[PDB]
């Protein structure tokens, strides 16, 4: 749900995230047996800053100042997908034909009369 | 060459073999180099002008290419000369033809576009002094005759056409349009148009309407008006100029918008009135429909000769032909005041003489008691009705009618249609009243309604004879409250007096029965009765009818059929002009319903008439929209939907027709050509369009009054044997009817035999047989054509019964109405003053199909006939006067006009 | 001459009109694909 990113290595210690790598080798091979495909799952790692209030293990609601440009890190949209596309495309096809079947005649005589 | 020693006049001669090029450095280098030398160039100006005349003696491309090398650059501000304000101004005169030469005569596209601007200024600036007038004049009048002037003068005027076209193309217009960059109206350009036009009426027949149409204004015909009125007798004879006027007006007029469309007709009318020939002028008086104008022409005809002679007879007969009868009443009172004879003139203005000439004709064509139709079931009803249709016009069928057996043997509502059709035996004539009157007193309510309708149909042969008025019979049954009886009767009044305006007609119809008080469909007929009256002349666009349409429509909309009757009626009422029909278009449009929009389209079809620019395009945006709604879905409430769809299809054909009738004869072939391709397009587009479009297509053919009558009607009929709807046979066949035993000879054998054969419903049978029998007329008995008289594309008055009823679903109640088909066609008789029946000789050309007759000038080849003949639609129409054996001159000059002949026999 | 010009004006507005009508009319979205 647009919340994971794939980590290559741990960037803090400069050292391989093991679980991810094994995911990827097993993922590549799938020509032979397609359900090898599922091992791509293990490479997903979620990304978020999570504060922990004391040692209670509860998440505070608070906020942090971030000097950045908003547009950059706008929360990615809900996509149109193929379903949304059909509806929108067919709506445009209707209009487009109708348009030109009337516009051509109308424009010529619009002004002259 | 360009040399600054070729300036001399010494080198005129040595150069002139090659091409004179003495001029080239003489107006180039001298102008630049010294401004003392502009005055010197003035003394040399005389030589330079004669060189132009020498280079127009031999017209060749070599000596225009070769002469100019820089005469093209130098004009005035090129050489930065402006010195003594007079000199460079006079130096515009020689360099002006120079440009015109290299633009066209040696062919070169680039120079056409670029120097189109340069040239128009030079002409405008110098015509204000009126010294460009003088440069033009010497080649216009050809004192020296050569090839050169003949193409030079065309050029000067080509540019003027450019200047007025700037008004049409952009609103910016004038100077700001830089195709020329010279205004359409000033104090220097106007004085150029006029002067050119006078000279060029003599020299050309076709440059003059070129200027008229591209201007697209009545400003062009005002300057012409005064010019033509100067040129009318002296320059060329009254008859020859009269020909020029009739050409010019028809070319410019279809294009122009409704307020000015009419203006070109007022200008033409007035020209015609002034010139001796008023034969054309009476025509124009019909078209506008102004009472004022008919009074003026009519008196102008009568006033020259103070005795009956040709003069009074001519006046009367011209009005008679238009069987609207509006004109007849206007003409009587002038004639009656003089009192050479009271009665003969009234009769001859009136339609009484049209009844009498037919009586003579019948004997020849042979009086028949012939009937067609079969016994049993719904054909038992038919056979009775059909005897009526077959005995078109005035005919003896007295003895068949005299049997009461056949009449009482009809059943139902069919009894109504039987008595009405007995009137159709006696159509166009009083005589045969007596049989009908009998029915009117006796038995059933049904036959009383029938008797009244039929008395209507018969009494049509009067409206200004005022011999047995319709009013005398017809008043009493309005008073009887029974709905059926009253309806027949108040429609009847409408038909009999027809288009004619009379105190009697207005006061009968002042009460209308159209209200919500009788929900009955048959109350709608009051407003329909009104529609006859108004047509054929300028409409009041009477508000009484608008009020009652609205009332009944909103109140009951459950019955679509009721409200459709009302809607088409207002539509019919409106025919004859569009201008005031625009105004009331707003009234209807204020209130809006899905129902209103059925009305919008119909009244709009009349309204926007006066141009094809708006009208044609509009009724095709409307045709498109149904297809679009359905195609989207692919990828009380019922009464609203149905009406919308059916009216839209109907309005589409109707608009095309209005266009063709009003505009030139080139437009008839053209609309028809759209129309046929159009069928495939609507069949593809929808199932509902397929059925409906058929029904109107036969009505397109007839209302449009198509030239071609060969391949197209036969294509369509064959194709619709298979296809649903047999009401297409009815509509189509009335076109096929106008040339009897031709298109219809085919009709009878094909449709009448197959219809009987493949029978699988008697109702269908009835439809097929009724059309196929009607279409034929026994041995060319009287024909019913759209033509009102001199108009052959005239607004129908009693033939719009087809317009009303093609639209609505077929019904047994319809069969009564459909017996009306009044509008018979006069024979063509040479007459002088003794009214001796039949023609001596006249030309007819029965080979017409040509779309390049549009002037209105008869195809003068003909093939000569000595027998009197009816005027056959677009197959007989062209009419020449032939009576030169005893040495005669036309007093009535035919233009393919329906009109009987009139000549002065020496 | 002139008679020929009068005709040109009509022929060029017939073609134009037809061509535009045609898109819709032929189909382009109508797409009959119903049971028959």
């Amino acid at each position: 749900g647009r919340n994971v990113t794939i980590q290559l290595e741990n960037a803090d210690t400069g050292t391989l995230d093991t679980k991810s790598v094994v995911g990827l080798v097993m993922f590549s091979q799938f020509w032979y047996w397609f359900p090898l495909a599922h091992f791509l799952s293990l490479s997903f790692t979620p990304t978020t800053v999570i504060g922990i209030r004391g040692s209670d293990q509860a998440i505070p609601k608070f906020q942090m100042n971030c000097y950045a440009k908003e547009d950059a890190f706008s929360y990615p949209r809900m996509y149109e997908e193929a379903s949304g596309k059909e509806v929108e495309k067919v709506a445009t096809a209707v209009l487009s034909t109708t348009a030109r079947a009337k516009a051509r005649a109308k424009k010529t005589k619009k002004e002259k009369g | 060459m360009v040399d600054e020693s070729d300036k001399k006049q010494q080198t005129i001669d040595e150069q002139s073999q090659i091409s004179p090029e003495k001029q080239t450095p003489n107006k180039k280098d001298k102008k630049k180099e010294e401004e003392e030398q502009l005055s010197e160039e003035d003394a040399k100006l005389k030589t330079d002008l004669e060189l132009l005349v020498e280079r127009l003696k031999e017209d060749d491309s070599s000596l225009y290419e070769a002469s100019l090398n820089a005469l093209k650059e130098s004009i005035k501000n090129s050489t930065s000369s402006m010195t003594a304000v007079p000199k460079p101004l006079k130096f515009l005169r020689p360099t002006y033809p120079d440009l015109c030469s290299i633009y066209d005569k040696w062919t070169d596209p680039n120079l056409k576009s670029s120097l189109a601007d340069v040239l128009s200024i030079l002409a405008m600036t110098y015509s204000e002094n009126g010294k460009h007038d003088s440069l033009r004049y010497r080649l216009l009048s050809d004192v020296s005759d050569f090839e050169g002037w003949g193409h030079e003068y065309i050029r000067h005027l080509a540019l003027e056409i450019g200047e007025v076209y700037n008004d049409q193309v952009e609103k910016d217009a004038e100077d700001e349009t830089s195709s020329d960059g010279s205004k359409s109206d000033g104090s220097a350009a106007t004085s150029g148009f006029e002067f050119s036009k006078e000279d060029t009426l003599r020299l050309c027949l076709d440059i003059v309407p070129y200027f008229l149409k591209h201007n697209g204004e009545e400003d062009a015909v005002d300057l012409l008006l005064e010019i033509e009125s100067i040129d009318k007798l002296p320059q060329f004879v009254d008859e020859n100029t009269f020909q020029r006027v009739c050409q010019y007006m028809v070319a410019c007029v279809p294009l122009l918008p409704p307020p000015e469309d009419v203006a070109f007709l007022k200008t033409a009318y007035s020209i015609y009135l002034s010139q001796n020939e008023l034969t054309d002028a009476i025509a124009l008086a019909v078209r506008l429909g102004e009472e004022d104008m008919i009074r003026s022409v009519f008196d102008a005809t009568s006033d020259p000769v103070m005795h009956k002679q040709l003069a009074y007879i001519l006046a009367a007969q011209k009005t008679s032909f238009e069987y609207e009868g509006v004109q007849d009443i206007i003409g009587n009172g002038k004639l009656s005041e003089h009192f050479l004879y009271l009665a003969k003139e009234l009769n001859l203005t009136g339609p009484k003489v049209p009844e009498d000439i037919y009586k003579s004709h019948l004997d020849n064509s042979k009086s028949v008691f012939s009937s067609a139709g079969l016994d049993s079931a719904q054909q038992n009803l038919a056979s009775s009705f059909v005897n009526g249709f077959l005995n078109l016009g005035y005919c003896n069928d007295k003895l068949i009618v005299d049997n009461d057996n056949w009449v009482y043997k009809t059943k139902g509502d069919g009894m109504t249609s039987a008595v009405a059709s007995i009137g159709s035996i006696y159509q166009w004539n009083l005589d045969g009243l007596q049989q009908l009157d009998k029915y009117l007193y006796v038995d059933e309510p049904e036959v009383k309604a029938g008797a009244l309708l039929g008395i209507g149909i018969s009494a049509s042969g009067v409206h200004d004879g005022e011999v047995e008025p319709a009013l005398l019979l017809l008043q009493d049954y309005v008073t009887n409250p029974d709905t059926k009886i009253s309806s027949a009767a108040i429609l009847g009044l409408g038909i009999a007096f027809a288009g004619s305006k009379n105190d009697e007609v207005l006061g009968l119809l002042l009460p209308i029965a159209a209200s919500t008080d009788l929900p009955i469909e048959t109350a709608a007929m009051a407003s329909l009765a009104l529609a006859h009256v108004f047509v054929g002349t300028c409409n009041g666009d009477i508000t009484t009818s608008i009020m009652d349409n609205f009332l009944e429509r909103t109140a009951i909309e459950l019955k679509t059929d009721w409200v459709r009757f009302l809607a088409l009626a207002l539509g019919i009422l409106y025919m004859g002009q569009g201008e005031q029909v625009d105004d009331v278009l707003e009234t209807i449009s204020a209130i809006e319903h899905p129902m209103t929009s059925a009305i919008e389209v119909l009244v709009g079809s009349c309204a926007y008439t006066g141009t094809g620019d708006v009208l044609l395009i509009q009724d095709l945006l409307h045709r498109l929209t149904p297809k679009n709604v359905k195609g989207e879905e692919d990828a009380e409430i019922k009464s609203e939907e149905k009406k919308g769809k059916s009216s839209d299809k109907d309005a589409t054909t109707d608009g095309k027709n209005d266009d063709e009738e009003e505009e030139k004869e080139a437009g008839i072939v053209d609309e028809l050509a759209y129309a046929v391709l159009g069928i495939a397009l609507i069949a593809l587009g929808e199932d509902i369009g397929k059925e409906m479009s058929l029904r109107h297509f036969g009505h397109l053919m007839h209302y449009g009054n198509e030239h071609i009558r060969r391949m197209v009607p036969l294509a369509m009929g064959i194709v619709s044997v298979s296809d649903p709807q047999m009401k297409v046979f009815d509509t189509l066949t009335r076109f096929s009817h106008d040339a009897d035993l031709e298109v219809s000879m085919n009709s009878i054998f094909a449709m009448g035999l197959c219809g009987a054969g493949t029978n699988n419903a008697r109702l269908a049978q009835l439809l097929r047989q009724l059309a196929s029998y009607y279409s034929r007329e026994q041995d060319a008995l009287f024909i019913t054509r759209l033509a009102q008289g001199l108009l052959h594309l005239g607004k129908g008055t009693m033939t719009m019964d087809v317009f009303n009823d093609a639209h609505v679903l077929n019904k047994v109640t319809l069969a009564s109405i459909l017996t009306t088909a009044v509008g018979l066609v006069s024979p063509s008789f040479m007459l002088k003053h003794h009214q001796l029946f039949y023609m001596l000789n006249a030309g007819i050309r029965p080979k017409f199909i040509l779309a390049l007759n549009d002037e209105g000038e008869p195809i003068k080849v003909n093939v000569r006939v000595g027998q009197a003949v009816e005027t056959v639609g677009q197959a007989g129409r062209p009419k020449k006067i032939t009576g030169w054996i005893t040495q005669s001159t036309p007093v009535l000059l035919n233009h393919g006009e329906r009109a009987e002949l009139e000549t002065d026999e020496y | 001459t002139r008679c020929k010009l009068k005709l040109l004006r009509m022929e060029r507005i017939k073609d134009h009109l037809l061509l535009e009508e045609e898109f819709v009319s032929n189909s382009e979205i109508l797409k009959p694909f119903e049971k028959k």
